């Protein structure tokens, strides 16, 4: 959960130089991002999620 | 030989680099995830890793009783115009949402089923009469066997169906059931129909529901108060808890992201916006 | 017919063990051992036909 | 008798 | 290889058919399992199976669709998309039971000046959501099964309000993968991405997957193919670019049991 | 190899002395306590010592269930204007004082936790109506999991949270919990904050409580009567007892000398005079 | 899997023993053995860098 | 005595000047703009426990007739192997007059006290831009 | 290599930082000497050195400059360009003495339709000429030391005629390498060329070079980095093209002697 | 089998 004591810090992305294109080319484009865990990753204390509910 | 409670790999100390080896550069088009570890892109120290994945094994993830239904029964005065209520439930994990969502991280599964029954009762009329301790009969009626029409008809004899006679106020009832599927695994999702519509047959005749296989998949639980009618009415509820023991799962799936809407994968208008507003450059 | 297994001891006060006897004929009645195995994620994380070497170009 | 794991 | 061999340049040959490609991004074998015939230890129907081999395990090309800036995505079901393909379709409709694996080859080339990315996903049991909010699980066999033309995704859920004569079709919303789960997670399914600057095809080898060793191909689809634009098509400064997408799919190790007269389904 | 139940050292017989050896003379400025025994300053006889320190080992000092909270719940008539009371408690040893003071002889600790639940009920209105035996649900809600808003909402399904269904009048409920800290030991004292106030950020934004680490340290217990509403209202109390099993402790501290005043080390005006009058030369 | 330990017998009426079997996989479920160790108080009573000889001057 | 655990980061952390003990607890009654500082009463070791027992903590006594200094070597102590130095203090140094200063027959003696402290075996993880804390 | 490895595709990792490149022209190690710590046989100050290791030997990115058709060139001095970079700068200003080597990575990408060539030169003792013809050797410490912004070259020598308040800055003429020698000969210094059709970066590994084992980093710069357009920027038929140039530099094997209070220099 | 302390 959001917790200041166990906060993880900051991910950010910047332009190092710039995107350069020749003529006759789209000047805007998308990047897509992906996240995954490394082999040293683990979880514990099983709990119910808040990502689903059943009101009534 | 690697077990769920084994410690994860140690971090190995790694120093500076300047080479043609490019771990950081990859191509996700291939369908693969880049197998990197911190020592691939930063300088690391040696750490002896003690943490394990023991609590996220499939068994441990599911090793909990989840409520799947609440059955209502009563025992009225004999003088009532309304019949004595006995309950009938078609067995399923899809009447509630929590265990359903967990099972649906996967396409198929095999498990032994543990069912635990919690039973509570109360008075309803602002009377002052009492009731003696109730015994409940929880009868499993497999597809094909006669379903009770009355709280006291012949089917409650149970010569072959399994029944639990539970006494009120004792420890909650519990039984186990083997993997009982007619397939080699339970299908959490069936992209198909139970009938082929033929051209030479009418549309009605060839029709069937999308995604449904056996109409009566696992049968019914029928519950009754065995005690005869009592002057003061008591109403009871039987809460059923399902735990999947000795479980195996196949083919991972993205979890349910919008509210469940029936036993299928259908969704309702107005529930389709799970995500909240957050600005691209705001932490 | 007693099964004797070790516990992974977390907080401490040799190997500490525990005993299990099955009371029923049907394996369905048995408790869960929790003695489970792990596997490599590869069938999901690297499903590619040609083995990936992470220091190498993914595309060559 | 006894199995040991 | 020092003798020229590349991850990007492949040749696939099945039966009397060959596919070549010079811009691949390797190829995927779903769950690391190559297609196989049913083993005697896992067998179930006892009659001698029919195994048509090269007559059906060959590359069939479906109708080409078109990718534009307004495309929301496409879907197909297997074996349904192949139900009318040569002797595979014949062997399918003549038998009660059938099982099959597939090589799926999605084709889409453009130019070094175009951009866009197609997510190509193979989903086991790809159950899609219906168009109704009055009835669940009501998509008809005919609408569930488009054959080779497939279906499409939409960016908007729009409920069928005609209760007298309901449409009875799917209403598959793209960011919800047409089934109520978020598309960003579809990558846990076997997949490749056709990102135009990198590659012009996707190749997925699919094993037969089911909770049974063999089943009704006519009643049940084992795999779903979902193609969605993860990054939209774009070219130079044209407002209306178009490039084609072609699917070629080959059945693999297919066998059939329970021979009788041919099934003649109500498809419209 | 010396155990807690071993006998303490024997007194050795010692006779008269006249030397340069000066055990009695010392210097406490060094920070040390003079390790003397009676034979250092008086004449002793030989005594075979049988006494042991078995009951003051850390384990034995703590080997008792202490009450840490009392949770109140009820089950009213359905006709009530006020909602059915279910209880919510943030787990802690700091709501009561006795176990707290004992744990606070030390700075840090590790232990497995044994929780025992004693449950009592009574009638409140001077009625003559009865109530059938109650079943209680004690749900552990770890930090992050959905907290119940109503006695009967979806969260009580507990597919993943641990729950105890307790039957009234049976033996008090009991469960064990492992050392669950996110640190290598529990901190009885944390001289710090959970946030750094930055200059470039507002004061409000950088602020946090002194001595508090994770806001929801261990989560919540939520308790309810599972039985439906009853004409006669019954009120119940759940008393929670905590025993630290398999315990280790580090860094000794002077015990709490003035009354506790909140979860921190704060003290209230008017409670700061523990010691009583006694004259310097009066026995 | 039975553990057999001796009791320290206080009031009397050989070694008298008692038996313990763990019934659960998790060591957290176990009772306390009370088979505990003692240690020397020195880290608190003599935390000085140079070892103290009690017959000698503490300061020299 | 209106709010517990309310000492601000700025007042909890004086830097090198330190803080002082008082013989008298005196509650901050300004509720509009609270002081938000400690009120550490000396015989209660500033934390509600009796000073005579503070000797269970590592200590030395500077008794002027005997010695002119105290030297304490402190290990890193924490419930963690490493932590936020900026959010959390590991050790506290408390200096209290157990026997008051006195000289000849002067009514107002003074002698200085100087602290010199050396970090030992210090290591740091998680390098980024510099933290700029709000200290006033 | 038959497993894909290339002269053009590199990854450099120092501390918590990684640089990747897919269009390199190999990399240069000045005079074939990799950076090293000071050896006991060559040591001089006797006090225990400070060696900050990953805290300072990591990639620092300086402010990005812009290359246009009118650009005459840029220059930086080391360690001066890094004087305000994290714990490297701190360790520098707290100690009398310091020595360091560097990995210099100059970054500049464009497109297959742009052209131009940057000469990237690492010069030991890069003494630059002053703006005056009334006084020699009069460039002030402040102007000699721009920090990370660097300085620039000019195509024209223009003498500071204000004798009342002299500018006291360099006037580095490009074809004279800013020091009175011809630029065409600057290739005897360790260098690479960023020729846009070929590569998008230059990488120079610099050893500590000096007539001493260790020296005042604050008084003396060991290396100068000079970037000059050997062939001017050009693109399609645009009259005013621009592409950015970014410098990222990492100290290597740096050690410091003579710890005291921090130096607070007059920099303006 | 049996441990003995
Ligand atoms: C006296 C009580 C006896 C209770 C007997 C219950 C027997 C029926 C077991 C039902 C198994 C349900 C398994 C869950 C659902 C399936 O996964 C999916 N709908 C796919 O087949
Ligand atoms: C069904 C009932 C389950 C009960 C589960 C309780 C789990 C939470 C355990 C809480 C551990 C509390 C430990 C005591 C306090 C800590 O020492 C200090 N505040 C420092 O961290
Ligand atoms: C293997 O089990 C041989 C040793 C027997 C140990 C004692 C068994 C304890 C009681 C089990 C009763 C039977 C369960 C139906
Ligand atoms: C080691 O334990 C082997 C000897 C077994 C002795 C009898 C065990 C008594 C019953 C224990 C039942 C299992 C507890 C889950």
């Amino acid at each position: 959960i959001d917790d200041s004591f166990t906060e993880g810090g900051y991910i950010s992305v910047f332009y190092q130089t710039r995107i350069v294109v020749p003529l006759s080319t789209p000047r805007e484009m998308d990047i897509l991002g992906f996240v995954s865990a490394c082999n040293d990753f683990s979880v514990r204390l099983l709990r119910d999620t808040t990502h689903i509910e059943q009101k009534a | 030989a690697a077990t769920s409670r084994d410690a994860l790999p140690n971090t190995e100390a790694s120093g500076p680099t300047h080479s043609k080896e490019i771990p950081a550069l990859t191509a996700v088009e291939t369908g693969a995830t880049n197998p990197l570890v911190p020592s691939d892109t930063v300088q690391t120290r040696h750490v002896v890793q003690h943490r394990s994945r023991s609590e996220s094994s499939i068994e441990s993830f599911f090793a909990r009783g989840a409520c799947v239904t609440i059955m209502t029964v009563d025992n009225p005065a004999s003088t009532t115009n309304k019949d004595k209520l006995f309950a009938v439930w078609k067995i399923t994990y899809k009447d509630t949402v929590q265990l359903r969502r967990k099972l649906e991280f996967f396409t198929y599964s095999r498990f032994d089923m543990e069912l635990t029954f919690v039973v509570t009762a109360n008075f309803t009329e602002t009377n002052n009469g009492h009731a003696l301790n109730q015994v409940y009969q929880i009868m499993y009626i497999p597809p094909g066997a006669p379903v009770p029409e009355k709280w006291d008809d012949y089917t409650w004899q149970t010569s072959s169906n399994p029944s639990i006679f539970y006494t009120y106020g004792t420890a909650p009832a519990r039984i186990s059931v083997p993997y009982v599927g007619i397939s080699n695994a339970y299908s959490h999702f069936y992209d198909g129909f139970s009938k082929v519509p033929l051209k030479d047959q009418s549309a009605a005749l060839g029709d069937s529901l999308y995604g449904a296989a056996s109409l009566n998949d696992f049968g019914i639980l029928a519950v009754r108060v065995v005690n005869d009618h009592n002057p003061t009415k008591v109403t009871s509820k039987i809460r059923v808890y399902l735990k999947p023991k000795h479980i195996r799962v196949w083919c991972p799936r993205p979890p349910r992201a919008v509210a469940y809407y029936g036993p299928g994968v259908d969704y309702k208008d107005g529930t389709l916006t799970p995500l909240s507003t957050k600005d691209l450059t705001t932490y | 017919g007693a099964q004797v297994s070790s516990q992974k001891v977390g907080a401490h006060e040799s190997t500490i063990n525990y005993t299990t006897i099955n009371y029923y004929r049907d394996s369905a009645s048995n408790a869960a051992s929790k003695q489970d195995f792990s596997q490599d994620p590869s069938k999901f994380t690297e499903p590619i036909k040609d083995v990936l070497i992470k220091t190498a170009p993914m595309l060559n | 008798g006894s199995s040991s794991t | 290889e020092a003798c020229g061999y590349s991850d990007r340049v492949l040749q696939l040959t099945l039966g009397n058919s060959t596919i070549t490609t010079q811009e691949a991004a390797n190829s995927v074998v779903a769950y690391g399992r190559w297609p196989e015939y049913l083993r005697d230890s896992e067998a179930n129907p006892v009659d001698q199976p029919t195994e048509p081999d090269v007559a059906a395990c060959r590359f069939y090309t479906l109708d080409t669709v078109s990718w534009t800036k307004e495309s929301r995505g496409w879907w197909w079901k297997l074996p349904d998309a192949l139900r009318d393909m040569g002797l595979f379709g014949q062997n399918m409709y003549y038998h009660y039971l059938g099982r099959s694996g597939y090589t799926v080859h999605v084709q889409c080339n453009a130019s070094k000046f175009h951009q866009g990315a197609l997510g190509v996903f193979a989903v086991p049991e790809m159950c899609l959501a219906g168009d109704s909010n009055t009835t669940t699980m009501h998509t008809s066999y005919q609408n569930a099964n488009p054959g080779e033309k497939g279906g499409t995704f939409t960016g908007t859920f729009t409920p069928d309000n005609n209760q007298t004569s309901p449409a009875r079709r799917f209403c598959p919303v793209d960011y919800l993968l047409g089934n109520g789960t978020l598309l960003g997670n579809a990558f846990v399914f076997p997949h490749q991405i056709i990102n135009l600057r990198t590659n012009n095809c996707a190749t997925l080898v699919l094993p037969y997957v089911n909770s049974l060793s063999i089943d009704s191909m006519v009643k049940h689809n084992n795999w779903g193919i979902a193609i969605l634009p993860l990054a939209p098509l774009n070219f130079a400064s044209e407002s209306s670019p178009e490039i084609p997408i072609t699917l070629t799919i080959a059945p693999m190790c297919c066998e059939f049991n329970g021979l009788r007269n041919i099934t003649l389904p109500r498809l419209q």
